RNA sequence: UGAAGAGUUUGAUCAUGGCUCAGAUUGAACGCUGGCGGCAGGCCUAACACAUGCAAGUCGAACGGUAACAGGAAGAAGCUUGCUUCUUUGCUGACGAGUGGCGGACGGGUGAGUAAUGUCUGGGAAACUGCCUGAUGGAGGGGGAUAACUACUGGAAACGGUAGCUAAUACCGCAUAACGUCGCAAGACCAAAGAGGGGGACCUUCGGGCCUCUUGCCAUCGGAUGUGCCCAGAUGGGAUUAGCUAGUAGGUGGGGUAACGGCUCACCUAGGCGACGAUCCCUAGCUGGUCUGAGAGGAUGACCAGCCACACUGGAACUGAGACACGGUCCAGACUCCUACGGGAGGCAGCAGUGGGGAAUAUUGCACAAUGGGCGCAAGCCUGAUGCAGCCAUGCCGCGUGUAUGAAGAAGGCCUUCGGGUUGUAAAGUACUUUCAGCGGGGAGGAAGGGAGUAAAGUUAAUACCUUUGCUCAUUGACGUUACCCGCAGAAGAAGCACCGGCUAACUCCGUGCCAGCAGCCGCGGUAAUACGGAGGGUGCAAGCGUUAAUCGGAAUUACUGGGCGUAAAGCGCACGCAGGCGGUUUGUUAAGUCAGAUGUGAAAUCCCCGGGCUCAACCUGGGAACUGCAUCUGAUACUGGCAAG
RNA sequence: CUUACCACUUUGUGAUUCAUGACUGGGGUGAAAACAAGGUAACCGUAGGGGAACCUGCGGUUGG
């Protein structure tokens, strides 16, 4: 069981995955957290702040 | 990698005056010293025991201008060396060429003695020298190549150069530009307000 | 069969040699009997190109060991600057 | 007169050869207790001139057999 | 795959064609001397050991087999002939 | 030269005690960012399967030769005065195939197996050892072959078969024969090969003999090197593995081996190992080292060096100085490929490379210039060793991305108690510089050597030839448009990433409203929320920065150093008792422990100290120290042990 | 040609695992009042009854 963490989703039902770890203080058996933006997992959107933590890439300004 | 930041708000982070904007101009008229350096600078500055032992380290390497990679490693080396390690440390701050030209005179800042050091313009024993770090023993002679001797920069650093105190440790001479590393600065000799124990209690634990 | 040559040591394009006496069958620089002397190709003013000790090389030829070229070559010098 | 290692004798069973225990004090790596330890040694003596109980001194020599490289030198002390 | 070894086994194979005609010879001479012994017969025995001999002391000459192992057969078969007596 | 702690159980406390955090590290990976260099490192996973190329040859100064190239001598011609066309000639330089020699047992890979005869340390005795080296001697005289070749000749092929031929440093006799082997001795027995250069004189059956030098050949004895063998100690875990073992243990003989040996066999004996862990199961290449730690220890064994083991899997041998043989053989499998369906071929754990697995790991490069290695007298040839180059912030290290001053203290942004404040000397503008990147120009060092010509009556046919030295000449660099130096403009081409409640350096506004989200822990979020998202500001680090993994630390949290058991976890329900551990007192002795001295060993590298070279540093390197161990000898005798006597 | 050994191979017999299997074992899911004075201290072993967790017997403890 893994945590996608961040603000937003797309991950589906066969997608594949990279995933790291650490686990939640969420409900018994959460100790993986999901890579965002390793693989099919994609950078969380509009973010500007800890990017390099969600695979969101650089803006150009 | 060098810090290219604005001067004068580090030194207004550490509180003292930092010699890294040097000139006619005397600063807290230059800009606005003994405010922190940002949107909570009246904001009260009482700050914890490892933020004091920060806070001189921090001073020292905004001084002569080394990062912490390279500051750590002198650390290592005082450390390994013979003698109090605070000390050793100062020292090897101070045989730092980049330093070493500054303190000669020739040189404006710290960070235009640097620029002299790289830009191919000084020679440690008749031999061009360009690395800021290298460091300068006893009885070497940094001096300005002739090709740069007419530059008008180091003429213009060498009068601000008394008005500041001429380190006893090393002679210089400013007709033919020119000097002599004569020895390691004792700590004493060193003027300066570095409390260089917070510093070795930083880096040991 | 016992030969007395360099093994290359030192950093890239700044060889050092250690003139090391060894079993023929061996890797230039592995497993050897003994070293005697050293040769600095790289050093012009630099000092001490070269240190061979050749008491221990007559001792290790009276015995039939055979030299390599360079190794001649330096005993050469090293006479000769004697 | 090269080792001579001396110890007893615990089993005479072999004919011509003899089972010979060396006892010693050593020190406990870690701990630094002085232990005992033993080395029980097939040894060979030609004559069966060896009884369970007697302390023999014995040499190293070429392997008489599988297991058994070592003869008898003297009898110390023919304890019965 | 490299042609020194296909030369090398072709070699091989004629040195150990000669090497068992030679050996097995020299077996033949030696167990000469041995069906001697156990007949019980010295004369015998010492006309087969004085005809093994040279032919196990020039097969070590040549290395088909070791010299030590010419003064084993040879040391064995006088033992053998001497307590034959 | 050496040692830090903090948070969390309570209403609060003090203990206990776990959890979590701050450090260092890495063959890393991932995410965001990315300038230059130096030096290093780069399949950890599938000992998975492998297309293609390359990784081992060389020697004509062993040999028959002479396919092939180029020459000579010709011949026959065209007839240029002999210019070039065909045939022949190994006559020659040379050289494909073949014989023979040496190499292919090295170098290179990998870490499957292996729990201990593998490794490490330290000893040992019963062995062999190509090439190299020392010494001594020999090196006489014959023979029969056979590859190639020629002619047939099957097979799709791989590969053959038949008949004839031919040499030798191939092979086989014969002689000769210790310093060798067997033997107590007498005795007996055991070997070899030439080739090359030059040549006075002489001879020549005009081939050469003869002479001389060089090199090789045989034997024996040494050296050196390498290898085999033995022993002790050490080197994981499991007792929820307690018995194991019939070449099993020993003994006599045979045999075998280079050698000792149950190595093997026949007989005999009935042992041997085991609670100081046998056996069995599991895991694992071992070491120098590495990381971490104040240390003691823990964890490791990538790179480099040493040793082992393996080479599709399982057997086996041969040949050989050496192999039970990575690019050798055969036979058995399993795959793949070919096939004319008869039958064949193959083994990247060499380099590069492909697929595949994987979170993850690079070029199907250049060169033999250097150092090595093989062969060769040599010239040289070969060498994916190696030297380099490519790729990759993977690490380390250095340097850049400007410098000085500059208050309209600008706009703009952000916070404003609307006074301002802040960004902030920051920018702009003024001067200045030009490292590095770019362009031009110079230009080291890695090159020693080898080739040709030059004296010693060197050596002796004295000049020869060859050797050493003699100089002289010309020549040898993959990297490479090297390092480096010089000029050229122009600030010109060159900053990011994390964080800001506490631990923990650094806070405000907006938004959001127990949602969205965050989180290492404590925890935060229900109208503010310095904790979530954006901003502005700040902090830290910087060509990097965070995250994940992992190891040690912190953790005295397995406590040897260095902890505990009344109630926090923990005294067996109680005895008795074997092994084991420990042992009152005084002599004597011994000298095992112990201590001391010595000696030998403890590879090099690494680590540490002092230096030296790279413009500095990293890196390289010299010397030292260290290797805290092991053994041996000598000594001491308090203490422990032994033995004796009390 | 034939012995001796042997890898592999075939058989049987054994041990040992691997997967899956009804079942397990039903973990379920859906369907048929008193806080040591306080509806009857706090426990330990044992045996009974029952869907049990409880209660009761027998011995024991103060940690009531």
């Amino acid at each position: 069981t893994s945590y996608i963490g961040g603000e937003g989703h797309n991950l589906q039902e066969h997608s594949v995955i990279l995933i790291r770890g650490g686990r939640v203080k969420d409900l018994p058996g959460v100790r993986y957290h999901t890579v965002r933006g390793a693989l099919d997992c994609s950078g969380v959107k509009d973010r500007k702040q800890a990017r390099s933590k969600y695979g969101v890439k650089r803006p150009k300004a | 990698a060098r810090y290219l930041g604005p001067k004068l708000k580090l030194s207004r982070r550490e509180g003292t005056d930092l010699f890294l904007k040097s000139g006619v101009r005397a600063i807290d008229t230059k800009c606005k010293i003994e405010q922190a350096p940002g949107q909570h600078g009246a904001r009260k500055p009482r700050l914890s025991d490892y933020g004091v032992q920060l806070r001189e380290k921090q001073k020292v390497r905004r001084i002569y201008g080394v990062l912490e990679r390279q500051f750590r490693n002198y650390y290592k080396e005082a450390a390994r060396l013979k003698g109090n390690t605070g000390e050793n440390l100062l020292a090897l701050l101070e045989g730092r060429l980049d330093n070493v030209v500054y303190r000669m005179g020739f040189g404006a800042t710290r960070a235009e003695a640097r620029q002299l050091v790289s830009h191919k313009a000084i020679m440690v024993n008749g031999r061009v020298v360009n690395i800021a770090s290298y460091q300068v023993s006893p009885n070497d002679v940094v001096s300005i190549r002739e090709k740069a001797k007419k530059q008008s920069r180091v003429k213009a650093a060498l009068e601000l150069a008394e008005q500041r105190e001429k380190p006893t440790w090393l002679e210089v001479d400013a007709g033919k530009m020119e000097g002599t590393f004569k020895r390691k600065p004792e700590r004493s000799d060193l003027s300066a307000d570095i409390n260089e124990h917070l510093i070795v209690e930083l880096y040991s634990k | 069969m016992v030969t007395i040559r360099l093994a290359r040591h030192g950093a890239k394009k700044r060889p050092f040699y250690q003139v090391v006496v060894a079993d023929s069958r061996n890797a230039r620089n592995g497993r050897f009997i003994e070293r005697v002397g050293f040769f600095n190709p790289i050093a012009s003013e630099k000092e001490e190109g070269t240190r061979l000790d050749l008491d221990r090389i007559a001792h290790w030829v009276g015995q039939g060991a055979t030299i390599s070229d360079r190794v001649a070559a330096l005993i050469k010098e090293v006479n000769k600057a004697a | 007169k090269i080792r001579t290692l001396q110890g007893r004798v615990v089993s005479d069973k072999m004919e011509k050869s003899i089972v010979v225990a060396i006892e010693r004090f050593v020190k406990h790596p870690i701990y630094g207790k002085f232990i005992k330890r033993t080395t029980k040694l097939h040894v060979h003596d030609e004559n069966n001139e060896c009884g369970i109980g007697d302390v023999v001194e014995i040499r190293e020599c070429r392997p008489l057999s599988k297991t058994k490289s070592w003869t008898l030198v003297r009898v110390v002390e023919k304890a019965v | 795959n490299i042609k020194s070894a296909k030369k090398r086994a072709i070699q091989s194979e004629k040195a150990r064609k000669h090497n068992a005609s030679r050996r097995s010879m020299m077996r033949t001479f030696i167990k000469k001397v041995y069906a001697a012994i156990e007949a019980g017969d010295k004369a015998a025995a010492q006309k087969a050991f004085n005809e093994m001999q040279p032919i196990v002391d020039r097969q070590a000459a040549k290395g088909l087999i070791h010299k030590n192992k010419a003064a084993r057969h040879k040391a064995n078969l006088t033992a053998q002939i001497n307590k034959l007596a």
